[PDB]
């Protein structure tokens, strides 16, 4: 994915201030709450029928931490997304059969979470930069799938 | 369909946004044109620059249509009939674009109202905007 | 919204399909489970094998709901209320899946009725199925 | 993309019988007719307001021929989709800004066109094989985009 110097720089800057132990569980939980069909993918997690039961579920938090981890590794290899994500693509595509539209969905929930945490600092240009990185990750995750 | 709690949340968000509505609508539009260039092609003769007065003005029109939808949750298609013919049967707006604007509208709220944009509110607002999008692309189905 | 020509096309397709409806519905279901494995997870205790009697049976139920939608173009949500609560607020069927089934339903018609599945008919059928999908995922918006 | 021997073989077989000068214009035209917003991308083509004006438009036919050409080249390098499609991805993503959902759309219209031409020979298993190849092409076309 091609980021201008100011985009590439804005992404890194904001990301350095992200609470890696929180933001991922928040994006996951929000996804599960806003698009309830995605809960089917995590029955093992337990009762996801109220937002609070979702946001505070230990497993949601723990697992979101792993997702956020995956994005970070993408922000470090923006030039080789199909790379670090070759593994996660097989788990999500060949094994789980997650429709790509759902990757888009989670990538946009992440963007709302970042907007939530940074307020006016999450300017339209900065959002624009993250939308590029997010679409990349989604597309990379959807390779060797179908 | 919007549950009773969803209506409450949606109207509560609307009341808190208050006078900022037009401005947040213009901000959402700016986020959409910048994050998703494809949408720009829909407004060729528009001044799409940052402080554009024309984007400010369009933002207010969008916010007002949203206010109108908020006031007609159960009567939406009658409420936005013209608007639906405009986007669906005339401009032929790609349905995807509505999801993209819906998203920028939520991003705008979350940037201004972090404390109040809780998961539950986020879900109610998303349902609401999807109901509006359903209508606006209605003439297609 | 379905234009007068769209209703004509849709009903004409329905009349031609005739007694084959249940069977085409079962064929569409088979195309969906095979082309898009994710959908299978929605029917765990189903015998999903080729000649499955249970898929044959489910195909007929789908075709009949479609016939019911065809008969209530302007009254669809009232017409498929239960059905909507079932898929939207209980099974939580991913909206994408509806687009996938809609597609297999069109593929099935095109395989059986090439001469009659013209671009214009294809467009009318697609509008129709998207109206049904809008309703079935309705409870979400 | 990974096809079983019978899928891989079914694809090749059917494809050998495809009228390359017709099928592509048909998929394009059907796309323009069924999802009318896509016409915006081809204003230069002229009046696309009736299906007949679309299906018979020389430019639609000529251009669909080029698309079909692109799919064929994909069927020949199923192992390197991101390859032959690196070029078309930049034209469609970096220049045209076509949402990926629209690639999915055209890939499924192609499948209906094939079903139309082959009748009962376009069995569920054969459709299943083509859906895999089609999703691959779409995802490859959506790389280096966003
Ligand atoms: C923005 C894209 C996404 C990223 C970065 C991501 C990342 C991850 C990571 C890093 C893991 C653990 C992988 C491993 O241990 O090898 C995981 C597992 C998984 N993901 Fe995702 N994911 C994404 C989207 C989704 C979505 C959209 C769903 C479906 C609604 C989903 C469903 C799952 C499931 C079911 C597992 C395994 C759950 C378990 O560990 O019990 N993922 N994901
Ligand atoms: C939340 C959804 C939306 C609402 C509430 C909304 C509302 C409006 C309103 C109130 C108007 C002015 C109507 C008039 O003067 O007759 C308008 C016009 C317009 N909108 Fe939307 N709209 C939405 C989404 C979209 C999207 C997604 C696009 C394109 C990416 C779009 C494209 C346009 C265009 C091209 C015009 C005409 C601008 C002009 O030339 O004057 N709209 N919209
Ligand atoms: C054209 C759209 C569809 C129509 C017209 C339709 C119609 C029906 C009908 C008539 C029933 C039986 C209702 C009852 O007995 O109460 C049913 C149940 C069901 N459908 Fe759908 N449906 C559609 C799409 C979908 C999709 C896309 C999925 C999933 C990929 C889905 C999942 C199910 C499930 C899991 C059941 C319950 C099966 C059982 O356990 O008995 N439906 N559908
Ligand atoms: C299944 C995916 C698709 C394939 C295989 C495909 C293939 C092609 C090919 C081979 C060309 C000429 C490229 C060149 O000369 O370098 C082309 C051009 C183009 N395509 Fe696509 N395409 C796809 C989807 C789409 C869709 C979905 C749209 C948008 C609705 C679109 C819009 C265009 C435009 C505007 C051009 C240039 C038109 C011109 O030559 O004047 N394409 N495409």
């Amino acid at each position: 994915v091609h980021l201008t110097p100011e985009e590439k720089s804005a992404v890194t800057a904001l990301w350095g201030k992200v609470n890696v132990d929180e933001v991922g569980g928040e994006a996951l939980g929000r996804l599960l709450v806003v698009y309830p069909w995605t809960q089917r993918f995590f029955e093992s997690f337990g009762d996801l029928s109220t937002p609070d039961a979702v946001m505070g579920n230990p497993k949601v938090k723990a697992h979101g931490k792993k997702v956020l981890g995956a994005f970070s590794d993408g922000l470090a290899h923006l030039d080789n997304l199909k790379g670090t994500f070759a593994t996660l693509s097989e788990l999500h595509c060949d094994k789980l059969h997650v429709d790509p539209e759902n990757f888009r969905l989670l990538g946009n929930v992440l963007v709302c979470v970042l907007a939530h945490h940074f307020g006016k600092e999450f300017t339209p240009p900065v959002q624009a930069a993250y939308q590029k990185v997010v679409a990349g990750v989604a597309n990379a995750l959807a390779h060797k799938y179908h | 369909v919007l549950s009773p709690a969803d209506k409450t949340n949606v109207k509560a968000a609307w009341g808190k946004v208050g006078a900022h509505a037009g401005e947040y609508g213009a901000e959402a539009l700016e986020r959409m044109f910048l994050s998703f260039p494809t949408t720009k092609t829909y407004f060729p003769h528009f001044d799409l620059s940052h402080g554009s007065a024309q984007v400010k003005g369009h933002g207010k029109k969008v916010a007002d249509a949203l206010t109108n939808a908020v006031a007609h949750v159960d009567d939406m298609p009658n409420a936005l009939s013209a608007l639906s013919d405009l986007h669906a049967h005339k401009l032929r707006v790609d349905p995807v674009n509505f999801k993209l604007l819906s998203h920028c509208l939520l991003v705008t709220l979350a940037a201004h109202l972090p404390a109040e944009f809780t998961p539950a509110v986020h879900a109610s607002l998303d349902k609401f905007l999807a109901s509006v999008s359903t209508v606006l692309t209605s003439k297609y189905r």
